RNA sequence: GUUAAUUCCGAUAACGAACGAGACUCUGGCAUGCUAACUAGUUACGCGACCCCGGUCGGCGUAACUUCUUAGAGGGACAAGUGGCGUUCAGCCACCCGAGAUUGAGCAAUAACAGGUCUGUGAUGCCCUUAGAUGUCCGGGGCUGCACGCGCGCUACACUGACUGGCUCAGCGUGUGCCUACCCUACGCCGGCAGGCGCGGGUAACCCGUUGAACCCCAUUCGUGAUGGGGAUCGGGGAUUGCAAUUAUUCCCCAUGAACGAGGAAUUCCCAGUAAGUGCGGGUCAUAAGCUUGCGUUGAUUAAGUCCCUGCCCUUUGUACACA
């Protein structure tokens, strides 16, 4: 089995986390890049780390990777969190109102409103799942 | 009981006590619509012809 | 002869394999026929690389057995060559075609095994292997303690197996295994 | 591995001490461990968005 | 789920870790590229010898170079590229390029055996003996004894073989000693042989040595007969080692010529340069390989799976066992 160990995988994740701009698709380029940036004592471990770097870069080019903190993907995530639309979906011209909700709003202070719409009650009381 | 040829279309798995028999789906090259499952001794790859002495027997699928 | 290949003095072509079940597993025609049945090796590395080995090389390899003869491949190349000479001087046909017909006739189509024994039809590569083993065993049994030499015995066993006259030990063991498998099914 | 001769018998002592790594090689060996991957920290660089020049000499 | 692996992916009252595995070292292969070479050579020349311009020479000497030689720094292989399977993660199979797409060993965790060693020790507790000695030295014998059974091995049962000639190829290696008295041997004569007599070389890429090893190849003799298979037993003689060979130390010659016709129940080892055949070195060695440890030649059958037997590792279950 050609299974990479944790000393390969965690070190490769640290290398890609610190030097995402330097690394690339080509194995013989980013192998020498990892040789320059990282102090690896042996060529076999260096080749394992470089191969797992190439595989994680293929995973990054395919999509997002869970156990990594890329600055560009973090900026994209922050942008998608800070995205604000134009008009709110809570502001509606017609709001569907059930009759018991209309009764409790009538017993509250806000009985009559401007933009509500009392609908007909759903006749036929069949809401539970059949057993077994 | 005539002799019929059958081509291997899908190997399923190892059967037998010592694991010496391949469970093999075979398509008959005479009637291509009919296909059966038999146990086969020997090294079996996909895409080769066995010479079945009878087509009526069938191995039990586990 | 740069285009067509000559197995010694024998032609590569005009070798008709009768059974289409044994077409890919008999490597004799147009790619695998060489000048000698000797070779370097590597055929036992992968599982189905043994099928790509030529059948005369497989007979050459299976002939050397029983302690005193392990690792005499030049010697059994000499045996197979003189046996092909005797096959031509008796039958008057292609020794390669006689050997292919001997494999087809001597290979048992079924066997029985423990799944009480139940009968199952064998793989064609296993059938080629069983035929190569049985005719070699019959030739060695005929050659042991006899004036008749190993080349004469191997030639007579291949000719009797291609004929199917039930005088060959390989044909007899093939009929015995087929009859036992016909019984216990 | 040493021996000590007590009155009742003889006791063996095994002392195994792993030496730490050093660049100089005085307190320990010079070669680092085969499992320790020493990864340096990247220097803080600022990417320029405006092309400029540094013509001198 | 995956892996040779508690190897990883992922879940998660766990987080952070540690040994082991892996990683590491040596070995094997690929680099017509770098460094190297009168203790390795290469190819060109100059001669010499022989055959009819050309061919051979490990016959001689020198001109650049390292392909063959050796050993140093590097490099190269990582599931990297492609096509599929797979939570599209961990990973798996096949294929292209390619010397390799699992070479082999060493090291090897916690805990334990009342496993072996007091006959390895001037490692040792306790007990025994200590002068008519269980200390030490010398002579002889024994450790080899033979109605019997077992184990590891060698020789074979032959014609796929034996004998007799001819051809033709290796790599591990080792080699003149503190005491230490004992090395590997070329070459020339004597003898059939074991061996003996003299000059030399070698502390070793210098000399043995281009290590002219066997199996194998070629050509006669044999003819299925316990035969020219097999060489046990035994008689007569001749040499080496040593103070001393008788219970034959070993080796050589002639002769004597047994069982054994492929082996019952039972059972061992193994899947690639592997098993097996086959020979060569080291250790024991004054004399010495049927053992062991390494190396080389020829070199396959079948398998790329399984828990059926023998066992091992996880989870669950039950226990009236815990020297289990
Ligand atoms: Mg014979
Ligand atoms: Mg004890
Ligand atoms: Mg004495
Ligand atoms: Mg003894
Ligand atoms: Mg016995
Ligand atoms: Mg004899
Ligand atoms: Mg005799
Ligand atoms: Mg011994
Ligand atoms: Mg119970």
């Amino acid at each position: 089995g050609r299974v990479r160990t944790k000393t390969v995988k965690k070190a490769a994740r640290v290398i890609i986390e610190k030097y995402y701009t330097r690394l690339g698709n080509d194995f013989h380029t980013n192998k020498r890049v990892c040789e320059e940036i990282a102090i690896i004592p042996s060529k076999k471990l260096r080749n394992k780390i470089a191969g797992y770097v190439t595989h994680l870069m293929k995973r990054i080019q395919r999509g997002p990777v869970r156990g990594i903190s890329i600055k560009l993907q973090e900026e994209e995530r922050e942008r998608r969190d800070n995205y604000v639309p134009e008009v709110s979906a809570l502001d509606q011209e017609i709001i569907e109102v059930d009759p018991d909700t209309k009764e409790m709003l009538k017993l509250l202070d806000f009985g009559s409103l401007s933009n509500l719409q009392v609908t007909q009650p759903t006749v036929g009381m069949n809401f539970k799942t059949p057993r077994g | 009981q005539p002799i019929k040829l059958a081509r291997v279309t899908k190997v399923l798995g190892r059967t037998g006590s010592q694991g010496q028999c391949t469970q093999v789906r075979v398509e008959f090259m005479d009637d291509t619509s009919r296909s059966i499952i038999r146990n086969v001794k020997g090294p079996v790859r996909e895409g080769d012809v066995l010479t079945l002495l009878e087509s009526e027997r069938e191995a039990r699928r586990l | 002869t740069p285009d067509i290949k000559l197995f010694g003095k024998w032609s590569t072509d005009d070798v008709q394999i009768n059974d289409i079940s044994l077409q890919d597993y008999i490597a004799v025609k147009e790619k695998y026929a060489k000048y000698l049945p000797h070779s370097a090796g590597r055929y036992a590395a992968k599982r189905f690389r043994k099928a790509q080995c030529p059948i005369v090389e497989r007979l050459t390899n299976s002939m050397m057995m029983h302690g005193r003869n392990n690792g005499k491949k030049l010697m059994t190349v000499r045996i197979v060559k003189h046996a092909f000479e005797i096959i031509h001087l008796l039958t008057g046909e292609n020794p390669l075609q006689v050997l292919v017909n001997a494999i087809i006739n001597s290979g048992p189509r079924e066997d029985s095994t423990r799944i009480r024994r139940q009968a199952v039809d064998v793989s064609p590569l296993r059938r080629v292997n069983q035929a190569i083993w049985l005719l070699c065993t019959g030739a060695r049994e005929a050659a042991f303690r006899n004036i008749k030499t190993i080349a004469e015995c191997l030639a007579d066993e291949l000719i009797n197996a291609a004929k199917g006259s039930s005088n060959s030990y390989a044909i007899k063991k093939k009929d015995e295994l087929e009859r036992v498998a016909k019984s216990n099914r | 591995v040493r021996h000590v001769l007590l009155r009742q018998g003889v006791l063996g002592i095994k002392v195994k001490i792993m030496l730490p790594w050093d660049p100089s090689g005085k307190i320990g060996p010079k070669k680092p461990l085969p499992d320790h991957v020493s990864i340096v920290e990247p220097k803080d660089e600022i990417l320029p968005t405006t092309p400029i020049s540094e013509q001198k000499g």
